[PDB]
RNA sequence: CACGGGUGACGGGGAAUCAGGGUUCGAUUCCGGAGAGGGAGCCUGAGAAACGGCUACCACAUCCAAGGAAGGCAGCAGGCGCGCAAAUUACCCACUCCCGACCCGGGGAGGUAGUGACGAAAAAUAACAAUACAGGACUCUUUCGAGGCCCUGUAAUUGGAAUGAGUCCACUUUAAAUCCUUUAACGAGGAUCCAUUGGAGGGCAAGUCUGGUGCCAGCAGCCGCGGUAAUUCCAGCUCCAA
């Protein structure tokens, strides 16, 4: 029942990819999850799963379609190279510190007061 | 120095002289008979056709065989041709002068909804468009005050999800149904 | 217009401003006279501290005790003279409290019977007194 | 005489207001009152007589 | 119309009202000026008379061992005060850009949420059917009365249908969330899942209704009401306006 095409197709060869605008027709059901399409893609486009990008979905107002965007890389290691970190969060390549940014700012500030190789040790 | 627009605008204005009789009871006759639901979607729709005649008479004094006069001109024609309030013969920008409010409210999707029988009467029209039961070209809309262009006019009809077409019961029938069967075992 | 010259521009304006010091409601806007003598000092409401509870008669041909107040006000230390609006709202008032005070009408103008009052009691210890009439809210204590 | 303040509104009568039924809202108050003036009603004898018209 | 004075005077692009002319507003996100408690003087630097730079004096104010040291929220929050009068001591550099030796670091610029009836747009609070009735065009009928092919309205009468307010699995959204949108399961009979705010003498739409008061209390923007049959006060019922 699920059913996806692409629109606006184009590949981008320097950036390694080729990103286009998914439109989906899921037609009385709830939104698909991204991981369930990115297999579609990767039937689709013949090619792995783990490199395929999607984002941006919204639904329209009566529900049966959704138009989010994608985009397809050549391969995983120059996925990681010019990706945002956040984006490979999400499928779990990246885990970005968990250092609130008030405490880095105070953090900062006390350094600031001392000179010298204790700088290193008023941190902690 | 913040990112955002800040353009808004009012639909409608008020009348200068609150208590007329003769005033009154004219626009309860349109807020009856085309089943509308406050003063004020009756007020917008003076306040858009005087927009039209403004921008005519403006135009009228015009000379013509000025470019404006006739790009502007044909412009104006054009939008009213297609909501279907001018008819396609008449269309000359000294007709629009001679053209009343109860046309644009005929080319309401409430009354449409009425006129192509998919309803019982003009107040049933507007139950069944804010219930989520019309859809317009596979689009249900939700408001009754939706124009309808005239080549979009033919395609009014039942949403696919709706149990007056073809789908599941509401709440009300399911309900009943297993109640039916509950009490009976 | 009595001068009618394409050259007169200046003769035309300048007899404007002149004759325009004439005009009653012109000539209290745009003097200092006007917005000096105002206790309230320009402003639509104002707060003050309740002297002391008065009742003035009416006029000539109307004969009632109108329920008033005399209040000091707190930006100006002005003392004026408020209307308690409605009937038997003047229990709630006490004196020595503060309470908010508003014009009564007519842009600084006595209104009605009441002689020489500009101003009316809308709020008493911070609490509405149209409220206070309607038993929706009760006396802070 | 400051003493007869709120004479009136305390030694008038106290009646508390009957219960009734809701009224319409809305469209349905404006579809009411369409009835009620135009469609329903008939001309009668000389002047007309107002809504709220008692003996 | 100099000079002097006042301005509740930062200027402009603009805003409100508007027939045609005009009148009033512009502290306020874009451009330009000025200023960092008040004055004055400088260092470095291409660029400063800089104040999240320095030096004095004036005012205010902090720590102190009484010898001295330190200060500038008209930045973001937040607090006191003033007042008729104005929000969180929140999350993030993911977007827009800027800075640096820099693809990598930083940015209360800026973004995202919280409060928010300043204000602007859309838009629920019922719909339908059956009985009883009441009218209307119809017929017969002198009318009355009756036939309903035809309606139209009304009735805390009966009846099954339709939904979203709400609860809430998930997906989606997003830097991470939230909201919107999608979608399971519950969710409407006095559908109590109960619409208010002002009025009913005239201007000005709408009761000479009933009970109370008796020039008192009160109402009334104006005209005026009130002195024992108040259409105007205080109340109940009904009606009017949005
Ligand atoms: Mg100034
Ligand atoms: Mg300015
Ligand atoms: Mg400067
Ligand atoms: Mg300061
Ligand atoms: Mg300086
Ligand atoms: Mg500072
Ligand atoms: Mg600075
Ligand atoms: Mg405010
Ligand atoms: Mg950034
Ligand atoms: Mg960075
Ligand atoms: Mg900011
Ligand atoms: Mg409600
Ligand atoms: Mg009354
Ligand atoms: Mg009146
Ligand atoms: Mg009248
Ligand atoms: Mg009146």
């Amino acid at each position: 029942t699920v059913t996806i095409r692409t629109r606006k197709f184009m590949t981008n060869r320097l950036l390694q990819r080729k990103q286009m605008v998914i439109d989906v027709l899921h037609p009385g059901k709830a939104t698909v999850p991204k991981t369930e399409i990115r297999e579609k893609l990767a039937k689709m486009y013949k090619t792995t799963p783990d490199v395929i990008f999607v984002f941006g979905f919204r639904t329209h107002f009566g529900g049966g379609k959704t138009t989010g965007f994608g985009m397809i890389y050549d391969s995983l290691d120059y996925a990681k190279k010019n990706e945002p970190k956040h984006r490979l969060a999400r499928h779990g390549l990246y885990e970005k510190k968990k250092t609130s940014r008030k405490q880095r700012k105070e953090r900062k500030n006390r350094m600031k007061k001392v000179r010298g190789t204790a700088k290193a040790n008023v941190g902690a | 120095p913040v990112a955002r627009s800040w353009v808004c605008r009012k639909t409608y204005v008020t009348p200068r002289r609150p208590f007329e009789k003769s005033r009154l009871d004219q626009e309860l006759k349109l807020i009856g008979e085309y089943g509308l639901r406050n003063k004020r979607e009756v007020w917008r729709v003076k306040f858009t056709l005087a927009k039209i005649r403004k921008a005519a008479r403006e135009l009228l004094t015009l000379d013509e065989k000025d470019p404006r006069r006739l790009f502007e001109g044909n412009a104006l024609l054009r939008r009213l041709v297609r909501i279907g309030v001018l008819d396609e013969g008449k269309m000359k920008l000294d007709y629009i002068l001679g053209l009343k409010i109860e046309d644009f409210l005929e080319r309401r999707l409430q009354t449409q909804v009425f006129k192509l029988g998919l309803a019982k009467s003009i107040h049933h029209a507007r139950v069944l468009i804010r219930q989520r039961h019309i859809r317009v070209r596979k689009q249900v809309v939700n408001i009754p005050s939706f124009i309808v262009r005239l080549d979009s006019q033919k395609h009014i009809d039942f949403s696919l999800r709706s149990p007056y077409g073809g789908g599941r019961p509401g709440r009300v029938k399911r309900k009943n149904a297993k109640k039916g069967q509950g009490g009976a075992g | 217009g009595k001068c009618r010259g394409l050259r007169t521009a200046r003769k035309l304006r300048s007899h404007r401003r002149d004759q325009k010091w004439h005009d009653k409601q012109y000539k209290k806007a745009h003097l200092g006279t006007a917005l000096k003598a105002n206790p309230f000092g320009g402003a639509s409401h104002a707060k003050g501290i309740v002297l002391e509870k008065v009742g003035v008669e009416a006029k000539q041909p109307n004969s009632a005790i109108r329920k008033c107040v005399r209040v000091q006000l707190i930006k100006n230390g002005k003392k004026i003279t408020a209307f308690v609006p409605n009937d038997g709202c003047l229990n709630f008032i006490e004196e020595n409290d503060e309470v908010l005070v508003a014009g009564f009408g007519r842009k600084g103008h006595a209104v009605g019977d009441i002689p020489g009052v500009r101003f009316k009691v809308v709020k008493v210890a911070n609490v509405s007194l149209l409220a206070l009439y309607k038993g929706k809210k009760e006396r802070p204590r | 005489s400051l003493a007869r303040v709120g004479k009136v509104r305390g030694q008038t009568l106290k009646v508390a207001k009957q219960e009734k039924k809701k009224k319409r809202t809305g469209r349905a108050k404006r579809r009411m009152q369409y009835n009620r003036r135009f469609v329903n009603v008939v001309p009668t004898f000389g002047k007309k007589k107002g809504p709220n018209a008692n003996s």
